[PDB]
DNA sequence: TTTTTTTTTTTTTTTTTTTTTTT
DNA sequence: AAAAAAAAAAAAAAAAAAAAAAA
């Protein structure tokens, strides 16, 4: 009788604790209560047994449930006050109490073989409520014996591997509890392998960060989920903090910091600058100089696109930082990134309080500038003076050039400057920048920098002479000449006539440098030839057979740069250069533009030259349909499936083509069915090849999908009226019908045949076309033997051309 | 010009890979019962509760391939003159 | 007797941020 | 006053119905 009294009082209890969270001690009081006066009368074993039969009334319920979720919390609440009973009595003194480590023993043991004798149902409601349960009574758990842990690590190795994505998360939760400094294997193994995303957020952000396994947590930054790409740099960085220039490698520092700072989301994008400009600038006391310093600010470009982000969250900081007198003629990198910031993030605004009251004159920056430009080339490391002056330099181009005496100081430092000869690129480059800002017109720039130009090759001539006693320049010079010539060409942007030093130029250092046996020289000639062709026509016209040999006989290099040349005579020009008197044939070209394509030995030479036929084919240029037909196949290729750029540059320039247009939308349509026909022969061979891999090429669905995708009329981005009229994608279909009589095998014509009801039938349509359609239909479905679902689609598709043109008949 | 780069800038923002992804009441504790234990608790028997082994490793470990930022802006600028810009899109 | 794939279609859950609630 | 539970919206993508073979 005292059973039936047990039940009853655990019964209320657990009916009063379902409803609400308030109450939810006194609940674990009297259940307590129940179980003292049931372990002093002797009857524990009742009310285990109760326990586990009202317990059991909650695995049925499903996951979005409040009533189960009330009864796991309850029970964790219960073995959690159960427990820290005896903690408590084992923290303070050793008092010897009624014998009770031995009674939770044995109850947390009996609950854990009660409840797992569920977790192999067919019911996946009980197995998540199973494995909820575990999850919460883990943390409080005790020690327990051999054959239990080993129990239920068999069990949450064997559940790792279920069905449901819920119920892996479960187990990961109840996993990421048997940690140390096999659980580990198993975790790092579903945070790469595991196709739930659920289950690798769960498993990222329940794992220990140990130099083991650290590099497959932050490799989850790349996750095909935003909210995977997004936690790594709103909770685990945020949760490392200054760990992070201490354990995080420089590189893998700046690859998560690039692509943080350059993500195709804005939700990843704000997380990255929240991270940066708040967690990471409140870490230290404020300043900005160590956060510049745990950047490598030199060797990187990537501080350009954070501390402009700093600059856009807090302006407050922007208005206590100076740069006084007393701090010159002893600048870091740090302090040098940092003026040029300043005074670019000031200037691309109109905060023109700091621009007055911050920044100093160009009479005195000219001056600071020589100082290290004579510390460097004339008298602290090499790389930081490069550094300094190049920051310099970048930013007084864009200065404020309103005086007289400091416009001529800046002038005569960088003549000063650019007459050396020891000077790298970067500086060269940054130096023509500048000289071009400190120009009146067109007509000086150019006049000065072929002044300098020959200046050191009449230096060079006449140490040659002068060496003779004790006509014909050194390769050295010759490289540095067109080094500086081509900065000079990239800014001229008026007729070649107009300038007769270039004139002079051309057949003084570029021509005789074009046909020149070193490939640097070679390849500086080629790149002057056509920044001088994108200025003058005859001159283009002349200079097209070179390229063209130097593109069919030459090098990487050679030929990349040739590509270029001929790619940006194209885009400039035009169809002047070719068909006329005197003029190279656009035959050669296209055939050469096709052996470029089908190498496969040159990558980048064979992505140079789609993104080239693309830009031409934008325009009106090149209007072709055997190239067109040759791209979207070399874009369709299983031999072209390891070059990731050119498949990324034809998925941007092949949807926009079609959909600028309808007559590029027409082109397409005239081609896509007989592109389809060279791309199910390539399949066949593909698959019944025993030499490999087969999942390389893209299934015949898929592409036959993509086709119709890009001749859909409803697509377009004009939409004038008439293209609820317009007729592209019928013809489309029809083709594919004619060409379906030469298909081999059955699944092509089965995968074929089944993506054709996806088509746009309209009111405002044809009338013949839909006619032959309905003709070649009836054709198809009558003399022909197919299946089932092939069959039904048919005449889905006969019995809708037929309602349209019963509806249409029913007119004037 | 600047609103057709625009809208295909931001309509074409996330099918950069191309290939596959070209896509766009109360329970009462009283009651007791008898078949409530034999239903929760049983066999699998044919149903199957575990996922099948092809599904359980891949290669691509779900990440994303290098980005080489294929927009208009690339596109409209020259090769050798990134200055200059061609008429596209009209 | 499940299960399995393909096409076509329509929600569902999560996470962050606010209000109440219970001492 | 501090911690926990409940509710509304945005963000972002997984989920599901129908039909014909397959073990």
């Amino acid at each position: 009788d005292i059973n039936t009294k047990i039940f009853n009082s655990v019964a209320e209890v657990f009916q009063k604790a379902q409803g609400s969270y308030a109450g939810h001690r006194k609940h674990i009081a009297v259940l307590k209560k129940i179980q003292s006066k049931a372990v002093e009368q002797g009857y524990e074993d009742a009310f285990n047994f109760w326990f586990d039969k009202l317990v059991t009334k909650i695995l049925p319920l499903k996951k979005n449930e409040i009533i189960g979720d009330r009864i796991v919390k309850l029970v964790a609440a219960f073995i959690a006050s159960l427990e820290r009973e005896l903690i408590l009595a084992k923290k303070q003194n050793y008092k010897l109490t009624n014998d009770e480590e031995g009674i939770f023993s044995r109850f947390v043991d009996q609950f854990i073989r009660h409840v797992l004798r569920g977790v192999e149902s067919p019911d996946k409601n009980v197995r998540f409520r199973v494995l909820q349960l575990l999850a919460v009574i883990m943390d409080n758990i005790g020690e327990i014996d051999e054959s239990l842990f080993n129990l239920l690590i068999l069990s949450l190795n064997k559940r790792i591997y279920d069905r449901e994505p819920t119920v892996r998360i479960q187990a990961v939760f109840c996993l990421t509890k048997f940690q140390d400094e096999e659980a580990t294997r198993t975790l790092v193994a579903s945070i790469q392998n595991d196709p739930s995303a659920e289950v690798r957020r769960a498993a990222m952000l329940n794992l220990i960060n140990d130099n083991n396994t650290r590099p497959y947590i932050l490799e989850r930054a790349r996750d095909v989920n935003i909210v995977n790409r997004r936690l790594v740099y709103s909770r685990i960085l945020k949760s490392m903090g200054r760990k992070c220039f201490d354990d995080i490698e420089p590189h893998i520092f700046d690859q998560l910091i690039e692509w943080g700072l350059e993500d195709r989301e804005l939700s990843v994008r704000n997380a990255c600058k929240r991270l940066i400009a708040h967690d990471w600038l409140n870490a230290l006391d404020g300043d900005l100089i160590e956060l510049l310093e745990k950047l490598d600010v030199s060797r990187s470009s990537v501080c350009v696109k954070a501390i402009e982000a700093l600059f856009q969250s807090r302006p407050d900081i922007l208005s206590k930082i100076k740069f006084p007198e007393s701090i010159w003629k002893d600048f870091t990198v740090e302090i040098a990134f940092l003026f040029r910031a300043i005074y670019l993030y000031c200037l691309d605004n109109n905060i023109t309080e700091m621009l007055e009251e911050n920044f100093p004159e160009a009479s005195k920056l000219s001056e600071h500038l020589n100082h290290y430009i004579l510390l460097r080339y004339h008298h602290f490391d090499y790389n930081t003076l490069e550094f300094i002056i190049e920051q310099l330099s970048i930013a007084a181009e864009r200065y404020d050039y309103s005086d007289e005496v400091g416009r001529r100081s800046m002038l005569t430092v960088v003549r000063n400057m650019l007459a050396l000869t020891t000077l790298s690129e970067p500086l060269i480059k940054i130096g023509i920048r500048v000289m071009k800002s400190l120009s009146i017109n067109e007509k000086d720039f150019v006049t000065m920098a072929i002044e300098i130009i020959n200046d050191i090759r009449d230096d060079d001539i006449e140490k040659q002479e002068q060496e003779e006693k004790i006509k014909e320049a050194s390769s050295a010079t010759i490289v540095l000449c067109l080094t500086r010539s081509s900065y000079m060409l990239e800014l001229v942007n008026t007729p070649l006539t107009e300038n007769i030093l270039i004139a002079s130029l051309m057949d003084t250092l570029i021509t005789p440098a074009v046909r020149n046996t070193a490939p640097n020289i070679r390849e500086l000639g080629v790149k002057n030839l056509g920044l001088c062709c994108l200025l003058d026509v005859k001159l283009a016209i002349d200079n097209m057979y070179i390229l063209g040999m130097c593109v069919s006989k030459g090098n990487a290099s050679l030929k990349y740069i040739a590509l270029q040349v001929i790619v940006d005579i194209f885009s400039v020009h035009g169809n002047t250069v070719v068909d006329g008197e005197g003029k190279v044939d656009s035959i050669s070209l296209h055939k050469i533009f096709y052996k470029v394509l089908k190498n496969n030995g040159l990558p980048e030479c064979q992505v140079i030259a789609a993104e080239g036929l693309c830009k031409l084919f934008l325009a009106d240029v090149f209007t072709d349909d055997d190239l067109f037909e040759t791209l979207v196949l070399s874009y369709f290729s299983p031999i072209n499936s390891s070059n990731e750029a050119l498949v990324q540059a034809f998925a941007f320039c092949i949807p926009v083509y079609c959909f600028s247009h309808p007559a590029h939308q027409q082109r397409m349509s005239r081609t896509a069915a007989d592109i389809l026909l060279r791309l199910c022969v390539l399949w066949d061979d593909l698959q019944s090849s025993v030499i490999v891999d087969r999942e390389a090429m893209l299934k015949p669905n898929i592409i036959f999908q993509q086709l119709l995708f890009w001749t859909d009329p409803r697509n377009l981005v004009n939409q004038t009226g008439s293209t609820k009229k317009d007729t592209v994608q019928l013809t489309f279909l029809i083709d594919v019908l004619k060409i379906y009589a030469q298909i081999e095998k059955k699944e092509i014509k089965k995968m074929i045949i089944t993506n054709i009801n996806a088509i746009f039938l309209s009111s405002e349509q044809d009338y013949s076309t839909l006619k032959e359609l309905l003709e070649y239909s009836d054709d198809i479905a009558e003399n022909d033997n197919l299946d089932n679902v092939s069959k039904n689609a048919l005449d889905k598709l006969r019995n809708n051309l037929n309602s349209l043109i019963e509806e249409i008949n029913e007119r004037s | 010009e600047k609103d057709l780069m625009a809208y295909f800038d931001e309509n074409l923002n996330r099918n950069w890979r191309g290939r596959e992804h070209w896509k766009v009441l109360e329970i009462d504790f009283f009651k007791t019962d008898d078949s409530f234990e034999d239903k929760v608790f049983a066999s699998k028997g044919r149903t199957k509760i575990d996922m099948p082994i092809k599904n359980r490793k891949n290669d691509t470990h779900y990440l994303l391939p290098d980005d080489f930022h294929f927009s208009t802006d690339r596109i409209t600028r020259l090769f050798i003159k990134p200055g200059q810009k061609m008429s596209l899109f009209s």
